[PDB]
Protein backbone atom coordinates (compact mmCIF):
# COMPACT_ATOMS: atom_id res chain seq x y z
CA UNK A 1 0.00 0.00 0.00
CA UNK A 2 2.93 2.32 0.69
CA UNK A 3 4.42 1.37 -2.69
CA UNK A 4 1.14 2.06 -4.51
CA UNK A 5 0.17 5.19 -2.55
CA UNK A 6 3.56 6.86 -2.99
CA UNK A 7 3.83 5.86 -6.65
CA UNK A 8 0.29 7.07 -7.46
CA UNK A 9 -0.43 10.05 -5.21
CA UNK A 10 1.98 12.98 -5.68
CA UNK A 11 0.83 14.93 -2.58
CA UNK A 12 1.50 11.90 -0.33
CA UNK A 13 5.09 13.13 0.09
CA UNK A 14 4.03 16.71 0.78
CA UNK A 15 5.93 16.94 4.06
CA UNK A 16 9.21 16.25 2.18
CA UNK A 17 8.13 17.97 -1.02
CA UNK A 18 7.55 21.16 0.93
CA UNK A 19 11.06 21.13 2.44
CA UNK A 20 12.75 20.47 -0.94
CA UNK A 21 10.36 23.01 -2.49
CA UNK A 22 11.13 25.63 0.18
CA UNK A 23 14.84 25.19 -0.45
CA UNK A 24 14.31 25.34 -4.22
CA UNK A 25 12.19 28.47 -3.78
CA UNK A 26 14.69 30.01 -1.34
CA UNK A 27 17.58 29.58 -3.79
CA UNK A 28 15.43 30.40 -6.84
CA UNK A 29 14.09 33.44 -4.99
CA UNK A 30 17.64 34.46 -4.06
CA UNK A 31 18.75 34.22 -7.72
CA UNK A 32 15.66 36.13 -8.85
CA UNK A 33 16.72 38.73 -6.30
CA UNK A 34 20.02 38.69 -8.16
CA UNK A 35 17.74 39.56 -11.08
CA UNK A 36 15.97 42.21 -8.97
CA UNK A 37 16.98 45.80 -9.55
CA UNK A 38 16.41 47.11 -5.94
CA UNK A 39 16.28 50.75 -7.12
CA UNK A 40 19.62 50.62 -8.97
CA UNK A 41 20.08 51.59 -12.59
CA UNK A 42 20.60 47.87 -13.36
CA UNK A 43 20.26 44.52 -11.61
CA UNK A 44 23.34 43.02 -13.31
CA UNK A 45 26.61 43.52 -11.42
CA UNK A 46 29.02 43.04 -14.34
CA UNK A 47 27.23 45.72 -16.34
CA UNK A 48 27.19 48.07 -13.34
CA UNK A 49 30.97 47.76 -13.04
CA UNK B 1 24.13 67.34 -39.54
CA UNK B 2 24.03 70.71 -41.28
CA UNK B 3 20.57 71.51 -39.90
CA UNK B 4 18.61 69.86 -37.09
CA UNK B 5 14.89 69.56 -36.43
CA UNK B 6 13.12 71.88 -34.02
CA UNK B 7 12.49 70.98 -30.38
CA UNK B 8 8.81 70.13 -30.80
CA UNK B 9 9.31 67.88 -33.85
CA UNK B 10 12.84 66.75 -32.99
CA UNK B 11 14.28 64.12 -35.27
CA UNK B 12 14.91 60.49 -34.32
CA UNK B 13 17.68 58.75 -36.23
CA UNK B 14 17.98 55.14 -35.13
CA UNK B 15 21.44 53.65 -35.54
CA UNK B 16 21.98 49.90 -35.78
CA UNK B 17 24.25 47.29 -37.37
CA UNK B 18 27.63 49.05 -37.45
CA UNK B 19 30.61 49.86 -35.22
CA UNK B 20 30.18 52.99 -33.07
CA UNK B 21 33.47 54.87 -32.61
CA UNK B 22 32.72 56.51 -29.25
CA UNK B 23 36.34 57.77 -29.16
CA UNK B 24 35.30 60.89 -31.11
CA UNK B 25 32.84 61.57 -28.27
CA UNK B 26 35.09 60.68 -25.33
CA UNK B 27 38.28 62.53 -26.31
CA UNK B 28 36.55 65.61 -27.77
CA UNK B 29 36.80 68.97 -25.99
CA UNK B 30 34.36 71.05 -28.08
CA UNK B 31 31.52 69.53 -26.02
CA UNK B 32 30.97 72.23 -23.38
CA UNK B 33 28.92 70.09 -20.99
CA UNK B 34 29.08 66.29 -21.14
CA UNK B 35 27.17 65.58 -17.94
CA UNK B 36 26.18 62.02 -18.50
CA UNK B 37 23.64 59.94 -16.63
CA UNK B 38 23.16 56.19 -16.72
CA UNK B 39 26.72 55.30 -17.78
CA UNK B 40 30.19 56.76 -17.27
CA UNK B 41 30.84 59.89 -19.36
CA UNK B 42 34.26 58.79 -20.65
CA UNK B 43 34.42 54.99 -21.07
CA UNK B 44 31.49 54.49 -23.46
CA UNK B 45 33.52 52.25 -25.80
CA UNK B 46 33.24 49.17 -23.54
CA UNK B 47 29.47 48.53 -23.81
CA UNK B 48 27.14 47.06 -26.41
CA UNK B 49 23.69 48.53 -26.83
Amino acid sequence: KIQDSLSSTPSALGKLQDVVNQNAQALNTLVKQLSSNFGAISSVLNDIL
Amino acid sequence: ATRFASVYAWNRKRISNCVADYSVLYNSASFSTFKCYGVSPTKLNDLCF
